RNA sequence: AAGGGGAUGUUUAGCCGGGAAAAA
RNA sequence: AUCCCAGGCUGA
RNA sequence: GCUGUGAUGUUAAGGAGCAUAGGAAAUGCUACACACCUUAAUUGGUAAUGCAUUGAUAAAAAAAAAAAAAAAA
RNA sequence: UUUUAUGAUCCCAGGCUGGUUUAAUAAGUCAAAGUUUAGCCGGGAAG
RNA sequence: GAAGUUAUGGUUUGAAAAAAAAA
RNA sequence: GGCGAGAAGGGAAGUGUGUUUCAAAGAA
């Protein structure tokens, strides 16, 4: 036993420092003014509601289940209501220290992978068992793809609580090691755990390209012109908006409006953000293009279109996050149907 | 035992979706079969 | 230090002994499993000996009477008078109280469940109910 | 607390995306004859639903079972590997 | 006499099928269900592709000749398919360009819902097409049924009937099977850099067609 | 028309997934 | 096991 | 060249017509509405629906100029 | 050991629910139980 | 999805299983 | 190729059907 992981603390307990060290010591737990305490922590300097307790290990190693047992309880009895408590070993101290520095260093990682000549080589792998890293998910990628990729440029999705989201994106550095990927990976049975020597429990693993990445200064005002936009790409190079505008209607692709996209370099192919009236136009469009796809054989796994969406942005001065605000009212735009 | 392997964001987008009526699903156990996904054999 | 996994031959040795498409009551599969010592020497290599009242109790609360369709042979008997709970009905009636007859598959899993149940109890860190939601406050 | 899909299931389609779909093999009330009476002249009465992979079988017939049924609801069977 | 379905056949280059005993899976006690795969035999339909066109042909061997292999080929404008065209032309069709006019479909013109309200009106009276050059084929059951693969872009037709101008237009993709080739009428004109060798000029006709 | 009407001319191989028939 | 797949990936 | 073969097993849990039993238990429509399905769209469609006949088993069939209101003193 | 005169064991027959006005000092909800557009529900099979 | 929900008529003809023993 | 399609069911079920009182979150 090397610490135990607490989550979903109050803010409260969070950002007091004197109050957690006190429920710490109330509990049992020695915290010097011996164990130590980790918070997670984001760019902000805002506590995410996670925090580590790594035990004294020069005396702790000889605990045992009894121990275990007591010390969690007495934990969960000092914590407040609605924190869950739970015991890690080594290798969870190591996957939540590892989780801590991604959340602190996401945004670099998402504007690293959104470098727009990565655009057809990142890979969508989910549902990833939380225990699993970026050298867990390269070893599994080796033995189920026979494909290497940098450990350093995998990223995982974060929750608002600042646990680890079930989805990775992976930068493969070849657009074939991407489509081996894609190919390779599908229901691939993968242990969730390592317990005790052996193997437990099996989570069914896919891969896709369901999250594309762009980074530039083109586009950081682009999603505000409408809601309804549809990201394309794969046409030849020279195509400028007008003339996009006549193929788009050739196709029967009824756009609102078109954007044309261009980055230093990549001339080879060029896309174009489509916008339209209705989500409903949207939709259609987007089916469409399914449709489109399947008659013109190209790969189901291609990157061919998608849906423009602004990525959640957070700032220092908000009070309230826009993710968080539960007085959005978005979903006006999007009318149900059965 | 279990069903066959659908991602939650699948699971959550499928929120309104109305279910099969009669005649539909009549139309997705005929032996042509030709709506049937990958990895998604009824008796595999 | 590490849980080795029994052999299907031993297992299956044990569930042609307790029997003698195969299911065998409960109540001789644990005997049988209880006079094997099998959980003992799991129990050595990773302090007391197993008792049918912790058979009986990890059966219960691993609940795969309800798990494994335990209830049908009810309302294959009673019939409608088996859908109601005891008191459902305030006339009364008789509703079987028969444990579960594992098949091989069944005894497999339930082996599998007791043995890594039984290591959660020491290992200083456990499999399963690893977080305990906090209550104070 | 109820579920949001019931007893139908999400499942990939031919053509790239998602569809519903009834549970298989179905759930059959078989203490009940057949109706009509003449459903024989048009079925096969006595169709039976394997679950099959290469050489593995699974027996399983979904059965009702006693309330409460609660979020696992009506249907059970047994584990039976061939 | 009843007009009913034509019998379910199976298609050139495939086994024989068992069938079933009754229509459809409701038969009878929900008569007004329809198959999505039912076939499609009314006037004013296309037949499904592979599915229930192209049925096994069968003759008496008294009939057959060497003319009876030819007919997937020699269908006629409005029925045969891009790849029946494309077979019997210089290099399988490549090199060349290829567009569909949609005019003579059969619904357009047969059936009892040929004529229907039209959300703009009834017709009363140049164009910029779409146009397909094949790069690579390949046939799985020569001529009717092939793997093609080839550049979509964007024509303008014009006045001789229609002739493509210019087939580059707008670039669109690279290389993409053809639209619509499971059938249509498709017209197909070779390339500007023509070479005598391949696209043979017409033989002089004879100056005195005695009989 | 001595001599091109000549010469060269075996089938790509695996894995996964889905469908149909026979069998079950 | 090789009939089909406008379904895919691979071979130094 | 000469019989034949190629998925070639098709009609009730419904409807209608005619009879049986019973004191008795049922008939016509070109149907500009609502609702629903579909669509890019008051884009297209319906017979669920809506109307009429009989039935004798229910109503209305009195009172106010400029109003459509007014316990009509 | 479990049910059982609070009806066990064990036959035959029946889905349940709502509908505004409503005279009499009998009403402020039609007053133990009477309905009429409707509400909820009512297996599976081309092997 | 859960928890509670008087039975009626045919006049009805009170103990029913399990277990033990038996061969 | 895509959506919708039960002649709008009374064929099962008595301690059942239904009723009354409640409850049901994704973006964790």
């Amino acid at each position: 036993l090397e610490g135990f992981l607490l989550s979903n603390l109050p803010p409260e307990v969070t950002n007091n420092q004197q109050l957690l060290s006190s429920l710490l010591g109330r509990a049992g737990l020695p915290v010097p003014p011996s164990a130590s305490i980790l918070l997670q922590r984001s760019r902000l300097g805002r506590t995410a509601g996670r925090c580590l307790v790594l035990l004294p290990f020069p005396s702790s190693a000889f605990l045992t289940g009894e121990d275990r047992k007591a010390l969690q309880t007495r934990l969960a009895a000092v914590l407040p209501a609605g924190s869950t408590v739970t015991a890690c070993d080594r290798n969870d101290v190591e996957n939540c220290i590892e989780e801590f520095e991604r959340y602190f260093f996401l945004t670099e990682d998402l504007q690293r992978l959104g470098v727009p000549s990565n655009l057809r080589k990142v890979v969508t792998l989910s549902p990833v068992p939380p225990t699993y890293g970026r050298r867990e998910v390269r070893d599994l990628l080796r033995e189920h793809a026979n494909v290497d990729v940098d450990p350093r440029d995998i990223v995982f999705r974060f929750r608002k609580d600042g646990v680890q989201g079930d989805t990775c994106y992976v930068l493969c550095r070849s657009e074939r090691d991407a489509g081996v990927v894609l190919a390779r990976i599908q229901e691939t049975a993968v242990p969730n755990r390592v317990h005790y020597g052996q193997l437990f429990g099996c989570s069914f693993l896919w891969a896709s390209r369901s999250a594309l990445f762009l980074c530039d200064s083109q586009l950081d005002y682009l999603p505000a012109r409408s809601p309804f936009q549809v990201f394309t790409t794969g046409w030849e190079g020279d195509v400028s908006e007008e003339e996009f505008k006549n193929l788009a209607y050739q196709l029967r692709l009824f756009p609102k409006a078109v954007r044309k996209f261009s980055h230093p370099g990549g001339e080879d192919v060029s896309s174009f953000f489509l916008e339209f009236h209705r989500m409903r136009d949207a939709k259609l469009t987007m089916s469409r293009l399914q449709l489109l796809r399947r008659r013109w054989r190209i790969g189901a796994n291609t990157p061919f279109f998608g849906f423009l969406r602004m990525a959640d942005l957070r700032f220092e001065d908000d009070v309230k996050f826009a993710d968080e605000d539960s007085a959005a009212d978005s979903d006006l735009d999007e009318p149900i149907d059965y | 035992l279990p069903n066959p392997s659908v991602p939650r964001a699948a699971l959550v987008a499928a929120r309104f979706l109305r279910p099969p009526g009669r005649f539909k699903r009549a139309e997705l156990r005929e032996h042509p079969r030709s709506k049937t996904g990958a990895f998604a054999n009824l008796v595999k | 230090s590490s849980l080795p996994c029994l052999l299907d031959s031993e297992l299956t040795a044990i569930f042609q002994g307790a029997a003698a498409k195969i299911t065998v009551s409960s109540n001789r599969l644990f005997k049988a499993l209880l006079q094997s010592g099998i959980l003992d020497r799991d129990l050595t290599g990773s302090r007391p000996v197993v008792e049918f009242q912790k058979l009986c109790d990890l059966y219960e609360e691993g609940r795969f009477y309800r798990t494994w369709a335990g209830g049908a042979h009810i309302l294959k008997i009673s019939g409608v008078k088996g859908l109601a709970p005891p008191g459902g009905n305030l006339k009364g009636g008789i509703i079987d109280g028969t444990p579960k007859h594992m098949s091989y598959e069944e005894f497999r899993t339930f082996v599998h469940a007791v043995r890594v149940w039984l290591r959660d109890e020491r290992s200083p860190v456990p499999l399963c109910d690893a977080t305990v939601r906090a209550t104070g406050s | 607390a109820p579920s949001v899909h019931g007893d139908f299931c999400v499942v990939r389609r031919a053509d790239g995306g998602f569809h519903l779909v009834p549970p298989y093999p179905p759930r059959i009330n078989r203490t009940v004859e057949p109706y009509p009476p003449s459903a024989g002249n048009f079925y096969e009465l006595n169709r039976q639903f394997k679950l099959q992979w290469k050489n593995v079988e699974y027996q399983f017939v979904p059965k009702l079972l006693p309330r409460p049924w609660g979020r696992a609801g009506p249907w059970g069977g047994d584990l039976v590997r061939i | 006499e009843k007009e009913v379905p034509p019998p379910l056949k199976s298609g050139i280059g495939e086994p024989k099928k068992t069938g079933y005993k009754f229509p459809h899976v409701f038969f009878p006690y929900k008569s007004r269900y329809r198959s999505p795969h039912r076939q499609r035999w009314w006037p004013g339909s296309a037949p499904r592709f592979l599915l229930h066109s192209h049925p096994k042909r069968w003759a008496p061997r008294r009939d057959l000749s060497f003319a009876f292999f030819a007919f997937h080929g020699l269908k006629p404008f409005a029925e045969k398919n891009l790849y029946e065209l494309m077979h019997s032309l210089p290099l399988r069709g490549a090199s060349s360009f290829f567009w569909r006019e949609a005019d003579s479909d059969p619904w357009k013109h047969l059936g009892r819902k040929a004529n229907r309200l039209q959300a703009r009106g009834v017709r009363t009276q140049g164009r910029k097409q779409l146009v397909f050059s094949p790069r690579e084929i390949y046939y799985k059951r020569r001529p009717f049924h092939a793997l093609v693969f080839g550049r979509l872009s964007v024509g303008q037709l014009g006045a001789s009937s229609r002739v493509l101008k210019h087939p580059e237009i707008i670039r669109g993709l690279s290389r993409v099977a053809p639209p619509q080739a499971s059938l249509g009428g498709w017209k197909w004109r070779p390339p500007k850099d023509a070479s005598r060798w391949i696209f043979r000029p017409k033989f002089p006709l004879p100056f005195r067609p005695e009989l």
